[PDB]
């Protein structure tokens, strides 16, 4: 006898205020009974689980299913009662580790503690709260009570427990070996290293012999599994990763759920292969909720899928990470609120790629964007690599500064250079800081009857220029953007613009490049074409000079 | 004589569980920092491991402090103290010293020194949860829980006060002047002495602390890192809420005019007995921007009225201990930022200005985290609480950065002021 070390338990308890439930028995049959009271008497004999009393009034629904049409039955104990009573534990699944963070292996091998999972106790305390019960035959004898000594395979804090008792037992095998990589999920259990083969596969043997300190059977066999694996979507060689193929699907009424994420495709998948769109495919759900509905594929979101089937032709590896070479990220626009980016370490190599898209705002430009695309690209980097790339922009750096210097909200972008690759983003416009002298100076104004939604818009200058537009349908904040418009539309290469309008001010001052609403739009198109323009602003009612309110409230 | 065996009890309120804050990303670099330092805590009892029964979490980090190159330990305990319940106690927050901002001089002290030697409430341990995260969560996070008082716990101070009195005993009552003021690890010394003269009376009490810590036979040894050596200087001698002026000029244009109503109107919401009329009476007309209107005796006076106005500090301004202290803050360009402390819109308990320039100017966003921490620390001597920020810059900008550039053991709460201000140009 070679003595083993105990697996010491976890203190379990239930959310407080609330107790163990009581949960009926339902009726079985006779086969399914004589099925379970075997299965059950296997079990007991291992000491997965224990005889108990009428002390015990707590009660598990356990029921049989057949193993795809075989001689041997499944045992199915419904602990849905059971979770929503239990406490909450910390899970550390939640957030998976991302394949282009993983280094390159000479050697990875997959062990199995299947054994070991039940070789994990429970708390004796909490057991009492895990019991179930068989009908017996013709209900003509007592029930047989039954409780659980291990975790339980359905029950909520399960995983939890055999993940934390697993590293636990991990630990020092993995520190004594500081040249081997240990990862464990589910019942696997990844090792790799970068050593021959030869001991590379002694060192597999020897975390077996680690195991069995503490009584954990492992297999030892040549493992019916072999590089490249399968894990989280992903495939996993020792040298590359790539995701489980993608193929967008071919319909011709494409309905809400073909198209419309659900979990894939595109977007689970845009991570590794660049210059992809989704906008118009997305744009689908804008103002629906369907459960059902041949929803109309423009012929805007065909064009994107006659790209993603010009990109998903030929597959892309994805390279493992190498902290000794310099990491990379460089973006591109795309239009429509649309960036891609790849990040790589040598060129062409993409450790992986990705998208962002804009958010949902009123007015918005390009400059403002990339910042953000740079942030999420920024804190993702952070996440899989534990620094930020240095990127590379389609941002002149003279266009950089202006914009920074000149914007009144902080702003920063880390480490970054100049790549040539058009579309270039740029400042369409830049409104002067004093007064221009010479140029015509047009004191617009605009308001509207809340009413009739009846108003005017318009202008007077220095020269004696004047003009007043009647509105139908409109509103206040509307007339006054046309009356800047009008001004802008009549006026020379400079020109000065007085407004009462903290509303247009406060649109204009955002430096928009695009918007949603299209006289905003004819404004950026008006000021793209000037040499000069200053936009002052004054006080409403104060019969400030120029400002003639008379001309649009009549 | 000494009995340090009993735990000092705390709670928090029903129907408020613990702090379950994600952990976000860290870098390379902050991790080893972290890992070496949980490393030696757990090491000297600071700290434990815990099991997956505690699913409580909050999140931690690392910064580096002024004139330092040592990785410190910050865990931003925000959630778990909103959530530990209103510390009643001797101390919930020390009778207002108001003293403290009327000295010359004003040395701050890191008194991170610390709240160990002090033992935590067993069944509150649970409650001060954090991980420390691998890249790419490729190993499982480390989990601790504190032993002992934790830095940045608001119930920190409040326990150590009846501790920290005693050891401020021979001082106190040898400089009955010196003003003492404790905000979370900090402890603030001020007096109304010559600098050269108040920059000793620092090591004094430095040499002091000393004794009931940090070196010494024991008697009285253990406490948390003796990283205190240092003190910056403040001087609230030198502050107020500045005033608002207007332009002196021989020749005003219709610009000038336009903008100086413009002004003068906005500040009547503060300064009731502003007036317009006059100084809007030369712009009506359509005249050029650029057009020089000569100023109307009418006008003038006007604008002298207005002067005076001004000159006179606001009317009715009074602090209130239970609202909350806001904190506006406008970038100004060239490393100027105007910033203002209020409750009340338009009823300004202090505004000033910064400017420094050092780490800049090429990054805003450590200018700003900078201004913030200014604007902070005025706070925390003033009024003895932090404020509520009103940061002019995008939510995401800000969380990527700030912590690349924050160096207090403390941190405020904020939001994202996404609208510019017109009256940026105001307050400069
Ligand atoms: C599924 C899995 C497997 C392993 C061995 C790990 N741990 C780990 N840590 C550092 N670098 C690498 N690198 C690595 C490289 C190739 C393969 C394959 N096939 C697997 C891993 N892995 C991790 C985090 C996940």
């Amino acid at each position: 006898m070679v003595p083993i070390s105990p697996i010491e338990t976890v203190p379990v308890k239930l959310k407080p205020g609330m107790d163990g439930p009581k949960v009926k028995q339902w009726p079985l049959t006779e086969e399914k009974i004589k099925a379970l009271v075997e299965i059950c008497t296997e079990m007991e004999k291992e000491g997965k689980i224990s005889k108990i009393g009428p002390e015990n009034p707590y009660n598990t629904p356990v029921f049989a299913i057949k193993k795809k049409d075989s001689t041997k039955w499944r045992k199915l104990v419904d602990f849905r009662e059971l979770n929503k009573r239990t406490q909450d534990f910390w899970e550390v699944q939640l957030g998976i580790p991302h394949p282009a963070g993983l280094k390159k292996k000479k050697s990875v091998t997959v062990l199995d503690v299947g054994d070991a999972y039940f070789s994990v106790p429970l708390d004796e305390d909490f057991r009492k709260y895990t019991a179930f019960t068989i009908p017996s035959i013709n209900n003509e004898t007592p029930g047989i009570r039954y409780q659980y000594n291990v975790l339980p395979q359905g029950w909520k804090g399960s995983p939890a427990i055999f993940q934390s008792s697993m590293t636990k037992i991990l630990e020092p095998f993995a520190a004594q070996n500081p040249d081997i990589v240990i990862y464990q999920y589910m019942d696997d259990l990844y090792v790799g290293s970068d050593l021959e083969i030869g001991q590379h596969r002694t060192k597999i043997e020897e975390l077996r012999q680690h195991l069995l300190r503490w009584g954990l059977t492992t297999p030892d066999k040549k493992h019916q599994k072999e590089p490249p694996f399968l894990w989280m979507g992903y495939e996993l060689h020792p040298d590359k990763w790539t995701v489980q193929p993608i193929v967008l699907p071919e319909k011709d009424s494409w309905t809400v759920n073909d198209i419309q994420k659900l979990v894939g495709k595109l977007n689970w998948a845009s991570q590794i292969y660049p210059g992809i769109k989704v906008r118009q495919l997305s744009k689908l759900l804008r103002g629906t909720k369907a459960l059902t509905e041949v929803i109309p594929l423009t012929e805007e979101a065909e064009l994107e899928l006659a790209e993603n089937r010009e990109i998903l032709k030929e597959p892309v590896h994805g390279v493992y990470y190498d902290p000794s070479k310099d990491l990379i990220a460089e973006i591109q626009k795309q239009g429509q609120g649309q960036w891609t980016y790849q990040i790589y370490q040598e060129p062409f190599k993409n450790l992986k790629t990705g998208k962002y898209a804009r958010m949902r705002g009123a007015h918005t430009n390009d400059v403002k964007q990339l910042t953000e695309a740079v942030q999420k690209i920024t804190t993702e980097s952070i996440v899989i690599w534990g620094k930020t790339p240095k990127f590379k922009l389609p941002i002149q750096k003279e266009t950089w500064e202006t914009w920074w210097t000149e914007y009144w909200q902080a702003t920063w972008i880390p480490e970054w250079e100049f790549v040539n690759t058009p579309p270039l983003v740029k400042l369409w416009y830049q409104l002067e800081k004093e007064p221009i002298v010479g140029a015509e100076t047009f004191y617009v104004d605009g308001a509207a009857n809340r009413e009739t939604k009846l108003g005017k818009a318009g202008y007077v200058t220095n020269k004696g220029r004047q003009k007043v537009v009647p509105l139908t349908n409109t509103t206040n904040q509307k007339t006054e953007l046309q009356a800047i418009y009008l001004a802008l539309q009549d006026s020379g290469l400079e020109v000065n613009i007085v407004t009462d309008s903290q509303y247009a001010l406060g649109i204009i001052q955002a430096q928009p490049d695009k918007s949603e609403s299209e006289l905003v739009n004819q404004i950026i198109e008006q000021l793209i074409k000037k040499e000069k323009v200053y936009l002052a602003w004054v006080p409403a009612h104060k019969g400030i000079g120029g400002n003639e309110q008379v001309d649009k409230l009549v | 004589p000494i009995s340090p065996i009993e735990t000092v009890p705390v709670k928090l309120k029903p129907g408020m569980d613990g702090p379950k804050v994600k952990q976000w990303p860290l870098t390379e670099e902050k991790i080893k920092a972290l890992v070496e330092i949980c490393t030696e805590m757990e090491k000297e009892g600071k700290i434990s491991k815990i099991g997956p029964e505690n699913p409580y979490n909050t999140p931690v980090f690392a910064i580096k402090k002024k004139d330092s190159t040592k990785w410190r330990k910050l865990v931003d305990f925000r959630e778990l103290n909103k959530r530990t319940q209103d510390f009643w106690e001797v101390q919930l927050g020390i009778p207002h010293p108001a003293g403290l901002k009327k000295k010359k001089s004003v040395t701050v002290l890191d008194v991170g020194d610390a709240y160990f030697s002090v033992p935590l409430d067993e069944d509150f341990r649970k409650y001060t949860a954090f991980t420390i995260p691998s890249i790419n969560n490729e190993t499982p996070g480390i989990r601790y829980q504190y032993n002992v008082l934790p830095q940045g716990w608001k119930g920190s101070p409040a326990i150590f006060q009846s501790s920290m009195t005693k050891i401020l005993e021979p001082f106190k009552k040898q400089n009955p002047d010196i003003v003492i003021y404790q905000y979370m690890d900090d402890l603030y010394v001020g007096s109304d002495l010559e600098i050269g003269q108040h920059r000793t009376k620092i090591e004094e009490l430095r040499q002091h602390l000393l004794r009931w810590g940090l070196t010494t036979p024991d008697k009285k040894h253990q406490k948390e890192p003796p990283f205190l050596w240092m003190g910056y200087e403040l001087h609230p001698d030198k502050w107020t809420v500045q005033p608002i002026v207007l332009p002196e000029k021989d020749s005003w244009t219709v610009n000038d005019i336009q903008k100086l109503v413009g002004k003068l109107n906005w500040a009547s919401q503060i300064y009731p007995g502003i007036k317009v009329r006059q100084l809007s009476k030369l712009l009506r007309g359509t005249k050029a921007l650029t057009e020089v209107i000569p100023l109307t005796e009418e006008a003038e006076l006007e604008l002298a009225e207005n002067r005076e106005i001004l000159k006179e500090p606001v009317h009715g301004v009074y602090y209130d201990p239970s609202k909350d202290l806001i904190a506006e803050i406008q970038k100004q360009g060239q490393g100027q930022w105007t910033y203002q402390i209020y409750q009340e819109p338009f009823k300004n308990l202090k505004t000033g200005k910064y400017a420094r320039m050092r780490g800049a100017h090429t990054n805003d966003v450590k200018q700003l985290t900078e201004a913030v921490q200014k604007i902070t620390t005025e706070s925390i001597v003033i009024w003895g609480k932090t404020p509520k920020f009103k940061l002019p810059i995008q939510k995401e900008t800000w969380e990527t950065w700030w912590t690349e550039y924050w160096q207090a053991t403390w941190i405020p709460e904020w939001e994202f002021v996404n609208t510019p201000p017109l009256v940026k140009l105001w307050y400069q």
